[PDB]
């Protein structure tokens, strides 16, 4: 998310994807499997986070009847303490886990980028904006090979090197 | 062939560990705040006790007649409930309160008290049933006529039970020491409770106190815990309340105090004066006070988690 | 072309969830020790006791009689102050003490008692003025001639103001029982107070004590808190020290126990026993027993947070 | 922080920076965009750290006439308590808020070198240490060019390609 | 040239903040399960009571005429320990078990009661030693012949040492008022204590018990702390029972309920009931109320730590 | 831990390691310098983590015979309290700590990736699943070059460059 300059807000089937424009025609297909990781630990922080505790906690207080003021007085210094500490820890949950979970989400954009880029050895250059420039008029059953991890790394290394 | 990552025109602002209102794709809430306003009981033996009050269940005033051996896994106090119906009062009322919250009701025993040369059906107007009654489960000792002596007694008795027994008497405190002539007699009065791990000490105070219900007089009301095989034992001569009916504790349940309806449709462990909390959420902003299996109250009233990735639109 | 990053020749060793010691470029404390050696009183409405005791400030003894209506959001104890010119104590004080701490200053109101029948000038030595008087909150009640008899006594009060009334009373102890017959006469004395949450109870124990400023004989203070409408009543014969005003808490403060000066000049929300704390950093290791809004104590005296990169230097 | 073998100690101007060498002249000019980005994280790791409490805590305690010695004993343990966790909770905050630091500087560090690796596709080699060799002599303004981002990728390729 | 990582057929499975089983290398535990069933007192001044309750030692029963003066760093109570040996109980008992768990041990000194026209001697048939005795620390006044009267008496001691001093003394309660105008004669009886701190005000209350090693009557243990310089006072008339010896604090230990056996080959900082928690581990799953220096109780009885890499094998 | 898709049960002399197959033999060699960086990293947290406390913490209850109900209640929730709240300290932390050891050695392992991949400039092409294809066969002393960091990365460039 940094020189990529920008996201599709036209991508709509996933969150990470391709937009390949050759000769043929247009493409823009999600990736499914970078998607469903990224989406299977944001689930799996919502599983640890959403947690129901079976620690029970009785009644010390009497809001119809008020009891010692010294004994309330410490029973709610004790109480506001815990509140003190529980919102803290809210607070911090809270920022830690959306600062993980954002530099989570630009890792794996950034694995995948690296996963292209090293399928084209030297048929492609790198542009720089997270572009891949192919140096041979890649087809759509090309693109399609390099969608699923089946393009050919030599089989094309000529061609492009001419050129 | 470019390649890259998804995008919406409107996100959700969070915060992280450096910036404050990064613009995410999706976010969800950490920090419940929606409250059903009834006390969800699905599932649960719940006594709304009422106009009971929760220490009258173990003297036994008109208004607590059908709370005397009662059993649930949920207590709910009312703010019209009343422990006493003659004017008095509980000595170390608040633990009383909160050892039957967890009572998971009471199951009442006779003691076996009985009395020689002294009057016992002490009644008043305020504890009203078909005309003028008392607590059911007390006994208003008196002397035999209108005025005499009281004759110094010792009554015993052994909880033969493998449970704590819970055992309550009241000392009287008349309008006046003519009063208290009247009802046991001149001198100076003295109770006396001892047993394994107990031991006082209780004289008399009368006087004149403001007219509740009509009536100046008081009712202290103190209690002790028998162990299983333990003694207690008391030497009174006047102003004596007699315990009838010993208490004992039937399991575990919780206490609430509340002022919202009953309702069997829907099932909660968290419960306030307002309401049940039903959530999922590790933490809630609605009452610090709180009882139950709930989540942690936090002061934020939000705090939202992104579920998305950062939102950066063209 | 070659690019890298900054350094420094002495950079900073902070801690990090791998090592200790990592010698980073910036750094900055998060645990704050300096410590203002003043209360910090800028913009405050500040009452510093000196000598009157806050307790005293509700019976009024000579060191408090300019304290009988004071009126403050920052209330100041010292240790050279005094709940008591006559020697006596007050029963649950700290809770009082803790009441009051919070009360934003008290206010006044004659309860308007009258007596027919006995004396009420009573004084003594240590409680001094122009010569010998008493607190002035209170009125020492004795028998009308130097012995003869209390007659039984019952006043009311009822409270006519919509916040809770404090109401404090004092049974004396003589030096001796034969004292007491010269105060308030042969027999067995008791007083009884009583009200909607109240009830008690209280009888006289003369004796000899050890003279404090001169004198063998003790005073036991007590206070209940009348709800709005609620009445309080009293029936005593002898050995009662009766209240002559009530007391009524006009909002809100805080109560701070201190031995330095107090300065207008510096602002603060931290105060302990030797000044103010002035800190924007999250924790402080200077007192737990700091009050306001502090940072959190902590045990640590120093936890560096790192502000710059690593520190690699050639 | 790895392979770049050392820092500038003479790099007074700025946090991150380049350091050319040609056939001109010398060059040191820091990178005002990486290092404002980094001031702007750390920055905001104080403004949230750096953090004032409108919780009031009263007193409970009597420094002058000790309370009771059980309600005392039952104070003076919860107290204890709180300071046990508030003492954990900031030993772990720092420790935790100084690794994200480091690591966050050299995140950025390495993501300006990728940067400029970007920009020099064909043009220039990775030496290994940190440093770009450049197969043609880049003049002082070709510099200027190559730190706003403005390097021409591709009128400078076949001069460097044929060396 | 191809480069990776190690990898075992067998690893460890661990939490993260994303999953649940990650399979790592190498994990090690962080909450300590394992418990040594003895209290490790290597390096200590242990003092084991056994049959001495920690209160006896000041009051000084048959069963601790070995601990008046013990001291220790780690006081260890059993369960078959006793304070009194005539039926009685202490009142804020447990106050003054704190105090004396971190006492260090205790210091008696003689605070020199004479007395003139009383007898000093009683005895009972409960506290045995030779025959018939007492508490060792006490001292049973009674009247000079088998009824007669007590003159009312007034004694004083003043603290001369620079640490606060231990005062306790007994108020006794017979089976009946007759056996209290045996001991000290008919009329009320009234004892008051007074000192800068303290103000009291204690009364017998005489009646019939539960026979406790065959006796019905019960002794009230009452006790005040002086400070240095600062002097107690006592008048009393009957249903007295006198201190003899005070006690001083010697310094600092620790004190410990446990019901196994002492061990000085191991050392820990960490007691339960069940024995020592011995580890280096951050928390532990052991007992919640373990005392001294120890991990902090979790309810997870396992939180695997990952000390290796992600394991992921062919 | 990612592409390199998955690890050498073989490898039992260290954590990281090579495993060349060239014409003169077979090799596997583990990186001394890598595998201690990590080991000294993850000893670093367990010298964080295993702790001793100098709080002492005295006795509030009684097991022989029970305090007053009331402040029992309060005793035992203030406990209970405390101990919801290091429990979740406790779970935090482990989660916590293990994500970044995980994160920690997959960032140790790329880093190693990319400096071999930085000591071969031109004379060696990524393959895409780990592994590196070398155009001239480097024999065994060769190798030993290229683990010490002693590779010569021109003295074999023309000859790669002309496969
Ligand atoms: C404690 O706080 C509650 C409100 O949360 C308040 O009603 C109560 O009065 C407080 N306790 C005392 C002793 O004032
Ligand atoms: C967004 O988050 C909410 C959280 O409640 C979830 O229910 C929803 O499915 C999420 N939407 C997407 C597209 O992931
Ligand atoms: C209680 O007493 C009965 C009869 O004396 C005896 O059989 C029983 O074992 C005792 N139980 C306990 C727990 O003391
Ligand atoms: C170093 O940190 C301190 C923290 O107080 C800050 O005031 C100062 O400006 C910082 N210096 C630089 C050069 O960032
Ligand atoms: C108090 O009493 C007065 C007069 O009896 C009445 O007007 C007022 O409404 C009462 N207020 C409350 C709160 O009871
Ligand atoms: C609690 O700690 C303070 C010092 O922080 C000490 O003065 C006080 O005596 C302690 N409480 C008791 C009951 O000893
Ligand atoms: C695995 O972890 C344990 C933790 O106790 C450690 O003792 C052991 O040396 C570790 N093994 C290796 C091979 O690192
Ligand atoms: C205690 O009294 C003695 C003699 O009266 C005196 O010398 C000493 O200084 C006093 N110490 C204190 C602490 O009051
Ligand atoms: C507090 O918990 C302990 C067990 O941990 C229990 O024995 C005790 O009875 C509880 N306190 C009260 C007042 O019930």
């Amino acid at each position: 998310a940094g020189f990529i300059e920008n996201g599709w807000e036209g991508l709509i089937d996933g969150w990470y994807g391709f937009r390949h424009q050759n000769a043929q025609g247009e493409g823009t297909a999600a990736d499914y499997k970078s998607t469903q990781s990224a989406i299977d630990q944001i689930t799996g922080k919502l599983n640890r986070l959403i947690e129901k505790t079976n620690q029970q906690f009785e009644l010390i207080d009497n809001e119809f009847n008020e009891v010692e003021k010294q004994i309330g007085n410490v029973i709610n210094w004790t109480r506001d303490s815990i509140t003190e500490v529980w919102s803290y820890n809210a607070e911090l949950l809270v920022a830690m886990e959306n600062q993980h979970t954002i530099d989570l989400a630009d890792s794996e954009m950034d694995k995948l980028y690296e996963r292209v880029k090293r399928q084209l050895r030297e048929n492609a250059e790198e542009d720089g904006t997270g572009c891949f420039e192919i140096f041979h008029k890649c087809d759509d059953d090309c693109m399609a090979s390099i969608r699923n991890n089946t393009y050919d790394h030599s089989k094309y290394r000529e061609e492009a090197m001419q050129n | 062939i470019c390649l890259g990552h998804h995008a919406v025109s409107n996100g959700t602002k969070v915060n992280t560990l450096t910036e404050r209102g990064v613009e995410v794709v999706n976010a969800t809430e950490t920090v419940e705040r929606t409250n059903i306003p009834r006390i969800c009981s699905k599932g649960k033996r719940t006594v709304d006790l009422g106009q009971c009050g929760l220490l009258g269940t173990i003297t036994g005033p008109p208004q607590c007649d059908q709370f005397l051996e009662f059993s649930a896994d949920l207590i709910i106090e009312r703010r019209e409930g009343s422990d006493v119906c003659y004017p008095g009062k509980f000595v170390n009322e608040e633990a009383l309160r909160q050892i039957l919250r967890e009572s998971g009701g009471i199951d009442k025993e006779a003691m076996g008290f009985t009395y020689s040369g002294i009057r016992t059906n002490g009644a008043t107007s305020s504890c009203r049933r078909s005309g003028s009654s008392f607590y059911a489960e007390m006994k208003w000792l008196l002397s035999n006529t209108d005025n005499a002596a009281f004759p110094q007694m010792t009554k015993s008795y052994k909880n033969t039970r493998k449970s704590p027994a819970l055992i309550v008497w009241g000392i009287h405190h008349s309008v006046s020491t003519a009063e208290q002539t009247k009802l046991y007699g001149s001198g100076n009065k003295l109770v006396t409770v001892g047993s394994s791990n107990y031991q006082q000490s209780f004289v008399p105070s009368p006087g004149a106190r403001p007219q509740v219900n009509g009536l100046s007089g008081r009712i202290d009301f103190h209690w002790l815990m028998l162990n299983p095989n333990d003694t207690v034992t008391f030497s009174f001569n006047g102003a004596f309340i007699a315990p009838d009916r010993a208490s004992f504790l039937r399991g575990k349940s919780m206490g609430i105090q509340s002022g919202v309806q009953v309702d069997a449709n829907c099932e909660g462990d968290c419960y306030h004066s307002g309401g049940t909390i039903i959530s999922n959420l590790p933490f809630q902003n609605i009452d610090s006070r709180a009882v139950g299996k709930c989540p942690r109250y936090v002061k934020q009233r939000s705090l939202l988690l992104a579920t998305g990735m950062k939102n950066v639109p063209e």
